[PDB]
């Protein structure tokens, strides 16, 4: 009658904790080789046959604002673009007088140059004679000194040009868990991603979750399901992101009609540097277009899903963003090596009540970039041949709220962004990190003599 | 952390007003940058807070077209601008910074940091009672009927300096606070309690959820 | 039936004890970046080797189930032998008794295997 | 006549420590525990295929 | 102001700098301490 304690080995008992995350991306992507494209090189080759595990009856609390996963991969992407960045080519003599000019074209006053014809000194293999060479830079990029200009970022950091070798494409990368730990994932269809999951089942890595890093516009992300979702740590704070996530994806379509020549002048002894030669062909600007119907559609059903938080009737007014950096007033990507900056004035410019063409925008480029708010490491981007031409999909959005209304029942969305981090909340939402502990006692009436 | 405002001044109506904000003792790209006007007798206005990672910003609704706000990275230092300056513009303008701002994430609108303010002149939340004489020793229940929820905070000004956060989270006193100070809550209603009230308990309080702000409180010596 | 890895975990105690070899068995699963996961499966080596040095001093060895000499305290949360493993879930469990975890370990390694093996000493001469 | 070092426009150039040497000498390569390394002991291996001792 | 005995201990040096820019140099001054610098001659 009296229950005696017995020792249990293998107990499903886990608990809230943190750990040292590993990698995993396939086994095609190997194969992509190209000298060690971003980061696979000796990443674990991912499970040909991966097993997820439902846990019948299980009801665990997931924390997408809490979660530690998002903070390791932001650090293990800036390790990554750090650990890239090591081996290339410094470009430490290159803040010398740029004696620019304006392009080869005919006019009109508005068309404000853009690009800038710079003539300048450079130092040869030897340490005698320089170098009288030209190149071609965005204004993004030069400032002028008191025609003779100057890199933007001469009284920043230094700069270091990216090594054509590597590549910025994102590829999938599974996060896996070491032996004693497992991944929790929630699967079900709304889940607006904080609190207890009915469904919850284990795994031992992820899907693969590319690193796409853009502002504004979430690119190449997990569609939704049934209805798009929206997320938010606090719904009556306006000063927290409001992460959107999509259902059905917009088609967008970005272009850089300027085809272009890699001079590939030579700061010896070794180092070479790819400046920016004649561009064959029209005098373009790069730009994106989204179908007007598929935007209209996906509008209509975020706003059916804005006012279930914010009231049945009340008017939902879009606007762009109210300014502030380049990398936060415009969408902000990479396609093809180069970083546009694309104008989202034409997208969030709408009223909506209770109740056949393209949108183009205007895309910047910038060679010089400093993302993640980095300071020291200034990155080049070299000059990429032929027209680029990509394809992506518009999952998700980062909107952000205008504040002190009291006052009326509209309310405002701009479009936000800064913090890469919230890029990452949009894809770990629905993993958190378990340890297990499998010692487990309990009474039972068993002993010896 | 410390927020170092330039001085007031005296505009004309009509003309435009530039106002700066120097933060220093901690990572300027962590947190937002608040900018909120006091009038006298006239409950204060939050006009708008930036994000200095990107310089991302947001603008109340009665100053959008007419206020723009930016910052440097390099200084560290936040900059904001008003058009159209019209006799209501008259007020005491702060840089504020919340209480929770770590690398992981924060909460903007537990003001812990205030800037000294600038004096420019130009020429819901119901908070009761209007005022409250009472004796040192004596205890002062404030109260703050609300109507929306979330985190509530609590702040005091003493006569001629920058208001300091008494208390957030409804509950929560701030670092230098003693016992003294007690908050409390019943469904809407939040009662903040100041026990063996002393000269430097004097001045006025505000309650505040998120950017709105009470009509205040002053507490005098009786 | 095999519910895979945790999969008793909302289960009553009683259910959860037939999933035991199934925990146990996934426990230990056989440049930068790459010392990345080094120091956690040595870390994850460690966690292993401490729980089965736990399970060695103790009198058990065996491992999985193993009984003892330990009288139940009634201040450890006074629970019937029908009302833990048939109304309560390990996680459950843990959450009450993770106050006597630690006593109930020195229980068991100073208070058993230190004076039964030293008894079976005394009987094993004679 | 104008000379220059013959590596200049192929890469950088470090001179070798006069200290280190560049002697070559024994290495025995080793196997970790679990492994072993096998030895064929035939006086004529031509080195590729079965090996009887 | 003087006197002999005082031997300077602090020199207010001047000199050429590079700048940013790998072309004019600097014309700037500091003041280093008589143990951080040696006269050559
Ligand atoms: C994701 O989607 C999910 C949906 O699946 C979602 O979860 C719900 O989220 C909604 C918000 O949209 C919730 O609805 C609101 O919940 C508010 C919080 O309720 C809690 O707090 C109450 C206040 O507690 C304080 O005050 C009391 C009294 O003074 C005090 O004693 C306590 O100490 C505490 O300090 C608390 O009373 C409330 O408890 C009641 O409700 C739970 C059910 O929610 C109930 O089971 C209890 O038995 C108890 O009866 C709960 O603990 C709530 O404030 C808000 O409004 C209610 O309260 C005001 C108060 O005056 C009322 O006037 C008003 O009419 C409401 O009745 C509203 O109910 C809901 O709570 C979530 N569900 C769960 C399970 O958490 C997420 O929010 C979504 N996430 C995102 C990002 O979108
Ligand atoms: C969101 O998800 C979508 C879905 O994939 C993704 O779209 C992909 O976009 C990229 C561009 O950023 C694509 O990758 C490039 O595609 C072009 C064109 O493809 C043609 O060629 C193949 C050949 O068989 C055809 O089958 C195909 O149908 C097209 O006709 C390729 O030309 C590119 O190849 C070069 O670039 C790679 C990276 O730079 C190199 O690694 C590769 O080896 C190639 O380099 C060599 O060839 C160059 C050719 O001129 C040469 O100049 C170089 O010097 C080098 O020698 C590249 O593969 C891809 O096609 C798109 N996906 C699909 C399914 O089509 C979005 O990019 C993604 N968004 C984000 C933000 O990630
Ligand atoms: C970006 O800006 C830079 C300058 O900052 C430009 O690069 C220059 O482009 C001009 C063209 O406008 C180049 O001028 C050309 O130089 C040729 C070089 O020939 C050499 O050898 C001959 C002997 O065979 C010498 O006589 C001569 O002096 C040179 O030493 C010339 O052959 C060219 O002449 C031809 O074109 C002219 C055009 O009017 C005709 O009149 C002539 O009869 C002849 O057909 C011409 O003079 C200049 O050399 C380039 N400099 C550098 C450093 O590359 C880019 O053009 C500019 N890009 C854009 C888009 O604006
Ligand atoms: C974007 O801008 C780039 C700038 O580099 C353009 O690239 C050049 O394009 C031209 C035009 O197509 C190419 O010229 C072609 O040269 C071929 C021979 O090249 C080989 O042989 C020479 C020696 O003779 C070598 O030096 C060279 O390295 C090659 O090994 C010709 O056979 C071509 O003529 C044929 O094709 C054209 C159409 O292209 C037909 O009209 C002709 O009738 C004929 O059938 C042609 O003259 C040049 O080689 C390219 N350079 C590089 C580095 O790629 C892109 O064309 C441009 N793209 C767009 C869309 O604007
Ligand atoms: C080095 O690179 C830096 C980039 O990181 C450059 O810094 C920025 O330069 C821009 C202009 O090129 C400045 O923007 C201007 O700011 C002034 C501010 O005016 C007030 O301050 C000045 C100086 O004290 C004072 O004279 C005035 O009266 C004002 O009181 C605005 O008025 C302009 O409209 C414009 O916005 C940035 O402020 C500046 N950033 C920082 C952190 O200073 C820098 O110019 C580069 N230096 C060189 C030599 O090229
Ligand atoms: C090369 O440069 C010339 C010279 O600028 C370009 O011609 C300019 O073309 C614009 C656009 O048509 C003209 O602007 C016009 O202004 C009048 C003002 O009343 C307005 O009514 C028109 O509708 C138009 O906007 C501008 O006058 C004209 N300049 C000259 C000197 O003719 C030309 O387009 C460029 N390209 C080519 C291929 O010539
Ligand atoms: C982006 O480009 C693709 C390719 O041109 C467009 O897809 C085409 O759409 C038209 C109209 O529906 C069809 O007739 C073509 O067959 C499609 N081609 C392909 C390859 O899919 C797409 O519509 C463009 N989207 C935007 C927003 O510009
Ligand atoms: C181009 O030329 C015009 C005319 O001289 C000049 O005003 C302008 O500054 C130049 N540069 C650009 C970018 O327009
Ligand atoms: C470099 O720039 C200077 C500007 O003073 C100019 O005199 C010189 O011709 C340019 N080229 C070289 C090779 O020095
Ligand atoms: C957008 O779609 C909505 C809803 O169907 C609508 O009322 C409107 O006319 C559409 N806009 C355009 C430009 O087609
Ligand atoms: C928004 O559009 C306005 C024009 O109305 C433009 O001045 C501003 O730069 C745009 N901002 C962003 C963030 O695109
Ligand atoms: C973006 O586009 C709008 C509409 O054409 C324009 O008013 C605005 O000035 C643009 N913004 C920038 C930064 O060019
Ligand atoms: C936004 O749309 C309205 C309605 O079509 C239009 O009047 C306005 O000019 C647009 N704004 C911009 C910046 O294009
Ligand atoms: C992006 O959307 C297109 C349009 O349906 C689809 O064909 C493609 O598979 C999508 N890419 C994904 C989901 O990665
Ligand atoms: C904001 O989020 C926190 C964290 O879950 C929560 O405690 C608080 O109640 C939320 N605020 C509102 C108004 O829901
Ligand atoms: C059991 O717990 C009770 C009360 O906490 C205490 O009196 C007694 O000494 C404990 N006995 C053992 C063996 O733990
Ligand atoms: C149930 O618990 C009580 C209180 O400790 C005890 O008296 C009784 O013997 C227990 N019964 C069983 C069946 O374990
Ligand atoms: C844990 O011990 C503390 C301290 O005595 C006590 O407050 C708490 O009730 C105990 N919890 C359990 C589950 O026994
Ligand atoms: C200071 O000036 C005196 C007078 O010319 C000179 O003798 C001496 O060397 C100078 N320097 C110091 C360090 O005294
Ligand atoms: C550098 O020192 C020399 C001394 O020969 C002097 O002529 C020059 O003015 C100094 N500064 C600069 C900027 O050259």
């Amino acid at each position: 009658e009296n229950l005696w304690v017995t020792v249990y080995y293998g107990v499903p008992v886990w608990k809230d904790a943190e750990t040292t995350l590993f990698c995993a991306s396939d086994a095609k992507a190997y194969e992509t080789e190209k000298h060690n494209v971003w980061a696979t090189c000796a990443c674990v080759p991912t499970d040909p046959n991966p097993q997820e595990i439902h846990l019948e009856n299980v009801t665990e609390e997931f924390n997408m604002w809490k979660n530690n996963m998002v903070e390791q991969m932001h650090t293990d992407i800036i390790s990554l673009w750090d650990q890239s960045l090591k081996p290339c080519v410094k470009l430490t003599p290159l803040c010398v007088t740029l004696q620019c000019t304006n392009v080869t074209n005919n006019i009109t006053d508005d068309m404000r140059g853009e690009l800038k014809n710079c003539s300048f000194n450079m130092t040869t293999e030897l340490r005698d004679k320089k170098q009288k060479v030209y190149s071609l830079f965005y204004r993004l990029d030069v400032v002028q000194i008191n025609k003779e200009y100057r890199l933007i970022n001469c009284n920043t950091s230094a700069i270091t040009q990216a090594c054509p070798k590597v590549s910025f494409e994102p590829i999938p990368i599974h996060y896996c868990a070491p032996a004693g730990f497992a991944i929790l994932k929630c699967k079900d269809k709304k889940f607006n991603g904080t609190g207890p999951c009915p469904s919850v089942s284990t795994v031992q890595c992820t899907h693969g979750i590319k690193p796409v890093v853009s502002t504004q516009l979430l690119l190449n992300g997990s569609l939704a399901e049934e209805e798009v979702m929206i997320r938010s740590e606090n719904i009556t704070n306006n000063a927290k992101n409001i992460l959107v996530q999509f259902n059905t994806p917009v088609q967008i379509n970005c272009t850089r009609p300027n085809n272009n020549t890699r001079k590939s002048i030579r700061i010896g002894p070794g180092q070479a540097f790819y400046a920016t030669g004649d561009i064959i062909g029209d005098i373009r600007q790069a730009h994106c277009n989204v179908s007007k119907a598929t935007w209209n559609e996906t509008l209509g059903k975020v706003v059916k899903q804005l006012r279930k938080h914010f009231g049945n009737n009340t008017i939902i007014r879009f606007a762009n963003s109210s300014g502030g950096d380049l990398e936060v007033t415009t969408h902000s990507f990479n396609c093809g090596g180069e970083f546009f900056y694309c104008n989202t004035s034409g997208l969030f410019n709408s009223t909506w009540i209770s109740n056949n063409d393209s949108i183009t925008l205007p895309c910047r480029i910038k060679q010089i970039i400093n993302m993640w708010q980095r300071i020291g490491q200034a990155m080049y981007a070299p000059p990429i041949q032929g027209v680029i031409r990509c394809v992506s999909n518009i999952t998700g959005l980062i909107l952000t709220r205008d504040g002190g209304a009291n006052n009326t029942s509209t309310e405002t969305f701009r479009p936000g962004g800064g913090d890469m981090r919230d890029n990452w909340r949009s894809e770990l939402y629905k993993y958190k990190v378990v340890k297990i502990e499998p010692l487990g006692v309990a009474p039972t009436r068993c002993k010896r003599r | 952390v410390r927020l170092s405002q330039s001085g007031g001044q005296m505009k004309k109506p009509g003309e435009s007003m530039r106002l700066s904000c120097r933060a220093s003792g901690y990572e300027f790209l962590n947190c937002p940058i608040n900018w909120i006007r006091l009038a006298p007798g006239r409950r204060p206005e939050w006009m708008g807070w930036l994000k200095p990672r990107g310089g991302a910003v947001n603008y109340a609704r009665k100053f959008q077209g007419r206020v723009t706000m930016t910052r440097d990275v390099y200084s560290d230092t936040a900059f904001l601008e008003l058009r159209s300056l019209t006799s209501d513009d008259t007020a005491v303008y702060f840089c504020t910074r919340g209480k929770y701002c770590t690398a992981r994430d924060y909460y903007n609108w537990d003001f812990e940091h205030w800037g000294r303010g600038a004096p420019v002149t130009v020429s819901v939340l119901t908070q009761s009672p209007a005022t409250l004489s009472l004796s040192p020793g004596e205890t002062a229940i404030i109260s703050c009927r609300t109507s929306q929820s979330g985190s509530l905070a609590w702040y005091q000004q003493r006569p001629g300096q920058a208001p300091r956060l008494v208390i957030y989270s409804g509950s929560t006193r701030a670092a230098g606070i003693p016992d003294r100070f007690s908050g409390s809550r019943w469904g809407a209603d939040y009662n903040l309690s100041i026990s063996n009230l002393e000269s430097g308990d004097f001045g006025v309080y505000y309650c505040q959820q998120y950017e709105f702000f009470g009509q205040g409180t002053k507490v005098q010596v009786d | 039936v095999f519910l895979g890895f945790l999969g008793a975990a909302g289960s009553t105690m009683g259910a959860a004890s037939m999933t035991l070899t199934v925990q146990a068995r996934n426990l230990l699963s056989g440049t930068v970046w790459g010392i990345k996961q080094l120091q956690a499966r040595v870390l994850a080596v460690e966690r292993y080797l401490r729980d089965q040095q736990l399970l060695g001093i103790w009198g058990c060895s065996g491992k999985l189930i193993c009984c003892t000499n330990v009288p139940w305290n009634s201040s450890w949360s006074n629970r019937n032998l029908s009302e833990i493993w048939d109304n309560m879930t390990w996680l459950q469990w843990d959450k009450e008794i993770s106050n006597y975890t630690q006593i109930i370990y020195g229980l068991l390694e100073e208070s058993q295997n230190q004076q039964e093996k030293n008894e079976q000493d005394l009987l094993a001469l004679d």
